[PDB]
């Protein structure tokens, strides 16, 4: 069971430096190169570069020569992909994979699980929670939809429970969206019966550990 | 890249589909080819190595070849689990580096073509008081996916700051997107009643809201 | 410009009568490459003669090794006949087992 | 393993 | 110990007599291991050493294609060089090409090189720094310019510092038995004469690897590189080498003459005289 374990996911500001890591195990680390593959969001795979940890020789595709440095540490069986100045466009998934030759065998026999890197001007900022009411008057749907609106928050992700976890059925938290402002915004609806609008009350519990914000918000209709 | 893959391939369960991979004398010509599979949300996996061999954990319905500057992956008897991105990759002598093809997205055509279930929320009273407002078109539940959205105020193509997501799959195996529109009260009030029409497979599915 | 071949006729292992060996002819330091070599057993061409693939040294001169399995005896006379554009006539180097 | 190219003189 | 991988290429025009000849060979140290003969029926890159035999089809199919693409170029280059030097198509000319990498005993890169020659003369050469070119004459300047336009030096630098040593290191540990040995020379001395005025003392050194060896005579410390008949280090055929160094000496004066053998497999440099 040879394996490649990569450093945890990252969010960074442009101009900061960043060195992600790829640790191997279950094989003789010095006999194989480690390379390094980029996958822009929505796009396919690009080879970035490689390091032969046996001799420390390390090469790069022309696209990446000078944008990154790829070294290794024989002793700790660790390979590194390192920036000095991150671009906003460096935001992508970065895979490492173990290959033995440039020939002719060739082939990336084991891959790491992937390290996600995010780069944005935006500063760590918590959301604003807004309520979304249902059409209470209705005509035997017999359901009616309500929800919450999380807006202008950075970075990802947020957790949205309901009634502090009492409501599982009906709940559907939607994937967020990336604005041109740089900030995220998502919504969480919950389709409930119309008759239960009389008694029951609904608060959405929005948590954003990065910004360290906790917000409840009740939801109701109006004149 | 100087190696080229068709982005799309399709088949019903049990069919055969090849996936062409078309390069040049410097990459696929003089060097070996390898194929990698990426079930979305996962790292890619070694599928075929040495042009045509199979790793231990890969079934024999996958098989690869290589003649001249073209290599082909053959999936002979498709299954649900096989729909993924497929990438060939050869060392290129001009670049002293590997080049992947752009990838081939493979679809299996079992699931039926279900329709979307839209919900349109207007801005809340709170948001108005912040000199702000946001309409919210939430979609959910539909195969195949990738749709377009459109907003009409009185009844004309509005585009005043429209942000829309990628589809992305749900836990129930159908897809779900969301669309957000921004504008101050002045556009929200002056206009009659905003519609949000969600087209999905030639299907008009629009819901509308008033300022009342 | 031209360079004539240095010829050497000699055995793989130190010769011993009635004990199979290999008879080498090593033509080195010659230019151009068109060269003809034949090993001789009593002045007659041996048939099953293998030889090395053409190659050269740092001064660009070619070398080439012709050889064949043979059994030396008291009376048998072996030679190597080399022909090249630098020679008026094909040069024959007799095999002396002290050389 | 060879150098892959023979460049033209 | 130091090791090196070299590739030698020869093409000669044979006017009105079939295709130009094209021979390619691959050495590690002094051991050949691949060949391609244009005339051979196979039209394939072939193994010539036991330790290269385990390379899979990948390798043979790939090299086979590269070496053909080489011969195609060299067939043209013969035409090109006739134009540079304004030569008739009636004559036979020779293109030679040698490149390779040298690594030290720590298997680290030392030296890259890649040199051409026309008709036995040095034509164009890649420098020590693997960036500039040495171009002998008018004709080579015309080649140098094209090779700066086509960024050839940079292609080679990446091969020599990268894939060259990478695969020399492979070949070494695969042929560890063969390539990393040092067979030391069996040494004897022969005394033979025809007349009485003088006898010839010959100093032998047999079956030893690698070929690098030194043989020198002397008269008590003074270098007798005078009557110094010295034959080229030759192959035995079994992967070892031979050499002898001879002097002709006035009779009865074999006492003062000694032959020094120096080799990588000899603890002390070995000295001997006639008995």
């Amino acid at each position: 069971q040879m394996q490649l374990v990569q450093s945890g996911a990252e969010v960074k500001e442009p101009g900061e430096s960043l060195r992600i890591s790829c640790k191997g195990s279950g094989y003789s680390f010095t006999n194989f190169w480690i390379s390094w593959v980029r996958q822009m969001p929505g796009k396919g795979l690009e080879w970035m570069g490689r390091v032969d940890p046996g001799y420390s020789y390390s090469t790069y595709s022309p696209s990446f020569q000078g944008h990154v440095t790829i070294s290794a540490d024989k002793s700790t069986s660790t390979a590194y992909l390192q920036w000095n100045s991150l671009k906003a466009s460096d935001t992508a998934m970065y895979y490492c994979a173990r290959v033995q030759y440039s020939g002719y065998y060739d082939w990336f026999d084991p891959w790491g699980q992937g390290t996600l890197v995010t780069v944005s001007s935006a500063s760590t900022k918590g959301p604003s929670v807004f309520p979304l009411a249902p059409s209470s008057k209705s005509t035997s749907g017999g359901t009616a939809a309500l929800g919450c609106l999380v807006k202008d928050y950075f970075p990802e992700p947020v957790t949205v429970s309901w009634n502090s976890g009492a409501l599982t059925s009906g709940v559907h938290t939607f994937p967020a969206v990336l604005q041109s402002s740089g900030l995220y915004s998502l919504s969480s609806v919950v389709t409930v019966p119309s008759s239960s609008l009389g008694t029951q009350t609904y608060i959405c519990n929005v948590n954003h550990k990065p910004s360290n914000t906790k917000v409840d918000k009740r939801v109701e209709p109006k004149s | 890249a100087v190696v080229t893959q068709p982005p799309s391939a399709s088949g019903t369960p049990g069919q055969r589909v090849t996936i062409s991979c078309s390069g040049s004398s410097s990459n696929i010509g003089s060097n070996t080819v390898n194929w990698y599979q990426q079930v979305p949300g996962t790292a890619p996996k070694l599928l075929i190595y040495s042009n045509n061999q199979r790793p231990s954990g890969v079934p024999d319905r996958f098989s690869g070849s290589k003649s001249g500057t073209s290599a082909s992956l053959a999936i002979s008897g498709l299954q649900s689990e096989d729909e993924a991105d497929y990438y060939c990759a050869a060392w290129d002598d001009s670049l002293n580096g590997w080049v992947f093809g752009g990838g081939t997205k493979l679809t299996v055509l079992g699931q039926p073509k279900a329709n979307p279930t839209v919900t349109l929320f207007p801005p809340s009273s709170e948001e108005l008081q912040a000199n702000k407002a946001t309409l919210v078109c939430l979609i959910s539940d539909f195969y195949p996916g990738a749709v377009t959205v459109a907003w009409k105020a009185d009844g004309s193509p509005v585009k005043a700051g429209v942000e829309t997501t990628k589809p992305s799959k749900q836990s129930n195996n159908k897809y779900a997107a969301s669309s957000y529109l921004s504008l101050t009260p002045e556009q929200w009030k002056s206009h009659r009643s905003y519609s949000c029409q969600v087209t999905h497979e030639g299907s008009t599915v629009e819901k509308t809201v008033a300022p009342t | 410009i031209q360079r004539t071949p240095k010829i050497q006729v000699y055995s793989r292992h130190p010769a011993e009568n009635g004990k199979s060996n290999f008879l080498n002819c090593y033509v080195s330091g010659f230019h151009p490459s068109d060269i003809e070599v034949d090993l001789l057993k009593n002045g007659e061409r041996i048939e099953k003669v293998e030889h090395s693939d053409l190659s050269f040294s740092k001064d660009w001169s070619f070398y080439l090794l012709y050889y064949t399995e043979f059994t030396p005896t008291e009376k048998d006379e072996y030679a190597c006949r080399v022909n090249h554009v630098t020679l008026s006539q094909p040069k024959i180097v007799k095999w002396d087992r002290d050389m | 393993r060879m150098f892959p190219n023979a460049p033209y003189l | 110990g130091s090791h090196s991988m070299r590739y030698f290429f020869t093409s000669v025009s044979r006017p009105g007599r079939g295709e130009p000849r094209f021979i390619a060979v691959g050495y590690v140290d002094d051991t050949q291991f691949v060949r391609f003969d244009s005339d051979a029926a196979s039209q394939r890159m072939e193994p010539r050493a036991p330790w290269i035999e385990q390379e899979g089809p990948e390798y043979w199919d790939g090299e086979t294609r590269k070496v053909k693409a080489h011969s195609q170029t060299h067939r043209v280059d013969l035409g090109t060089l006739r134009g540079y030097y304004n030569q008739s198509e009636a004559g036979s000319h020779t293109v030679q090409r040698m490149y390779g990498c040298d690594v030290g005993s720590d298997w680290r890169f030392l030296r890259g090189y890649h040199q051409y020659a026309y008709d036995g003369k040095d034509y164009i050469a890649l420098k020590e720094d693997l960036r500039s070119w040495t171009a002998a004459d008018m004709a080579a300047q015309t080649t140098k310019h094209k090779w700066e336009a086509a960024h050839v030096a940079e292609q080679l630098r990446a091969y020599l510092e990268g894939t060259c040593v990478e695969w020399l290191r492979r070949y070494l540990e695969n042929g560890k038995e063969t390539l990393q040995r040092t067979d030391a020379p069996k040494t004897h001395m022969t005394h033979h004469a025809v007349s009485d005025h003088e006898a010839t003392l010959r100093c032998w050194a047999l079956s030893f690897y690698p070929a690098e060896i030194t043989l020198t005579w002397q008269r008590d410390g003074e270098d007798q590189t005078q009557d110094t008949e010295l034959v080229e280090t030759r192959p035995a055929g079994d992967g070892t080498f031979q050499k002898w160094a001879a002097v002709v000496v006035p009779s009865g004066q074999e006492q003062r003459y000694t032959c020094h053998v120096q080799h990588e497999g000899l603890p002390k440099p070995l000295t001997l005289r006639w008995e």
